[PDB]
């Protein structure tokens, strides 16, 4: 599994970053990191794929990158509507998906 | 624009087999760029992958939850399904089906869960 | 003389922009060739347009073109009338062969598809009692994907089986994504046989069968050939014809 | 000269699955001119078609009684079989198997039930 | 489904007709009308197929025809032994069989 | 991992689908297996797909 901060927080209008750390086997090896937004009561929404790309319909306030074995989800212009759990997922040497623990994002 | 919808018992008893079915509509279940995935989220926990249906190959599963899981398909119904044997309290979760894309439409490999159903909550109890 | 002449008093078959396959299958743009009088030679344009409007291939095509050399007239005979195919849909077609916008198909062929939600085994046969050896053409549809296969035929693990006292052929469709030709990622494969006099040809299919409606009875079997030319018939007569014009001479050599 | 014979429970309880089997003898179950049909006759009623087994194609069923019916085959036994899920009182009937001919032996299409078994009476109750 | 008289009757020796009415979709479209004779306690017997044809072994007192959307079963020389339910069946645009309600034939 | 496999290759003119033949064979260069090669010419501006 991948390691994520249990919880992050910030004020509306601020940029906040959610990290995801893995090994060379998942994150470092491949550029297949994706992120999901999950509001309570709903299925997860794909927000980012292939490290930095967005699906059509996803807000441009979402972006991402990676360095070494660490992936990063960046949310600019934080809104009240962004309170959600966020998850990282990546590919790995063992050809199965890997998910992170999940980060709860609290907007103040 | 494919819709995915999970359905099944919201209660299974301890040591029985849980059987959930996902209907796929607005798209096929057959294709060479996708796997059908089952994922679950126990209350208070993150997302755990259960396993994939590889329509034209072999199925593969989470190595922990491997000996207890079967994933199959019904092509007359355009449904995919999950069976978990010997269910225990630890198996209470919201179960989801998803379209897992491994090959892009730009001549390269990718890796993401594109479509998700809304999920079905299953309680396991004595 | 610079002209394309009637040979031994008999006009050539002028295909215009049609290929041999387009002609025999019934490409909608070759309607002028649906009823053909006896010909002395065939005038095929090099690189003709009106060929297989639905993209595909024709097996043993060069052998067929060779066969048609020593033929001259032939009669088109209805063998498997379109309306015999009850319990099937006989009105399928494609925008690729469209006529006046409306989707259409090769006119001498029946594209059998599902009726209601079912595709019964498609069967039929013909006993050659026509008086002479007959040319029969049939084909197999190859879908771009499984969805197309299920949409046109309910059955997926299909086959097409054709045979005579000498022919024993069983094909299955190849479902695959392909580059588009004439707008379609699908392909249609055609093949042919000659049904010997008094023999019987049987067809059986669980899907992907393009059935003949007609066969072609050979009528004359005289000596002829296929000429490649962009010209037309000029209302003149010869004994020897080159692609550049007719030759009228008694000399032993020409250049 | 093929004989058809139905066999199965004469009693199924409400909401259970009814399973009947027809043995075919004196002929094959495989062929390109036939479908195997299941037909039932509730007491006091006429003949209701349930569905067909299309050995070399896909099966098809009465659209009302569609989501509850499965028809299958066992080629080692030369048997065909019917399963009706969620049975109710309305499903009490004499069940029959039959050879349904769709293609004649005169090079044309036809449409009739040529051979019938004698039928098995099934009661559904609580 | 196809419509049949619930019951018909006649005396021994008389000719009696059992009709079956459908739409253009079943009866009118196709010449695939068949009829069955069903005595209580026995499976249905095919008596007529392809509108007017009989199976070998079927009495020549049975015949049939169609006009428009109406099919007809004709039984000449009515016998006591002919008391039975009779059913019509036909093909249809939706490629599944269609059965009629059934007619009870009473011999007086 | 997969056993009932296929190899599919095509262009605007090529339409070929092969399956492997699993069989015991006499050894050649130490192997009882065989590898079959084929080729095409891809016309200018066309596309070849493999699956
Ligand atoms: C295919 O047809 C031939 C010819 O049948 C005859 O000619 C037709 C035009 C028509 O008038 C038919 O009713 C005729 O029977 C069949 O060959 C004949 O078979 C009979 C019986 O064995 C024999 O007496 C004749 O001499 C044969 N005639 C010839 C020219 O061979 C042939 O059997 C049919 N094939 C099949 C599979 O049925
Ligand atoms: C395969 O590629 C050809 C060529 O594409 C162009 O040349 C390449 C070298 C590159 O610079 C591309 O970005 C160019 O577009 C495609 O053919 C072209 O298609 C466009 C759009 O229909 C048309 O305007 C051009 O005239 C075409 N050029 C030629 C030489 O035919 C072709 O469509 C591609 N095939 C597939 C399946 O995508
Ligand atoms: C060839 O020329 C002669 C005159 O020299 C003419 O009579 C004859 O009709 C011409 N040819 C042919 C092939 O008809």
């Amino acid at each position: 599994a991948l390691t994520q901060p249990a919880s992050v927080s910030g004020s509306p209008g601020q940029s906040i970053t959610i990290s995801c750390t893995g090994t060379s086997s998942d994150i470092g090896g491949y550029n297949y990191v994706s992120w999901y937004q999950n509001h309570p009561g709903k299925a997860p929404k794909l927000i980012i794929y292939d490290v930095s790309h967005r699906p059509s319909g996803v807000s441009n306030r979402f972006s991402g990158s990676k360095s070494g074995n660490t992936a990063s989800l960046s949310i600019s212009g934080l809104q009240a509507e962004d309170e959600a759990d966020y998850y990282c997922c990546s590919f790995t040497d063992n050809n199965i998906p890997a998910f992170g623990g999940g980060t709860k994002l609290t907007v103040l | 624009q494919v819709q995915l919808q999970e359905s099944g018992p919201g209660l299974v008893k301890t040591s029985e087999t849980l059987s959930l079915t996902c209907a796929v509509s607005g798209g096929s279940i057959s294709g060479s760029r996708y796997y059908w995935a089952w994922i679950r989220q126990p209350p208070g926990k993150g997302l755990e992958w259960i396993g994939n249906l590889y329509y034209s190959g072999t199925n593969f599963y989470n190595p922990s939850l491997e000996g207890r899981v079967t994933i199959s398909v019904d092509t007359s119904k355009n449904q995919v399904s999950l069976k978990l044997s010997s269910v225990t309290a630890a198996d209470t979760a919201v179960y989801f089906c998803a379209r897992h894309v491994y090959y892009s439409d730009t001549n390269s490999y990718t890796y993401f869960f594109d479509y998700w159903g809304q999920g079905t909550l299953v309680t396991v109890s004595s | 003389n610079g002209k394309l002449c009637k040979l031994n008093g008999i006009p050539p078959l002028e295909l215009g922009d049609c290929s041999i396959a387009g002609w025999l299958l019934g490409n909608p743009e070759c309607d002028r060739l649906l009823s053909v009088p006896e010909w002395s030679y065939i005038m095929e344009k090099e690189n003709p347009r009106d060929g297989l409007c639905y993209p595909g291939s024709f097996n043993d095509y060069e052998e067929l073109k060779h066969l048609l050399s020593s033929v001259k007239h032939f009669e088109k005979v209805k063998i498997l009338p379109k309306d015999r195919w009850t319990q099937h849909t006989t009105t399928g077609g494609s925008r690729a062969c469209a006529v006046s916008g409306n989707p259409s198909f090769f006119r001498n062929m029946v594209w059998l598809t599902k009726k209601g939600s079912n595709y019964p085994v498609a069967k039929g046969s013909y006993n050659n009692t026509s008086g002479e050896q007959m040319l029969i053409i049939w084909g197999v549809h190859h879908p771009n994907d499984e969805t197309e296969q299920r949409t046109l035929y309910q059955n997926v693990g299909t086959y097409v089986s054709v045979g005579t006292s000498t022919l024993n052929k069983r094909s299955t469709p190849d479902i695959a994504t392909r580059p588009k030709v004439n707008g379609q990622g699908g392909r249609m494969e055609f093949s042919w046989t000659l049904l010997d006099m008094w023999d019987t040809i049987n067809f059986e299919s669980t899907g992907n069968l393009i059935a003949p409606e007609y066969g072609f009875k050979i009528s004359k079997r005289g000596s002829s050939g296929i000429m490649k030319t962009e010209g037309t018939l000029e209302n003149c007569e010869t004994k020897c014809q080159t692609p550049l014009g007719a030759i009228n001479t008694t000399l032993p050599f020409h250049n």
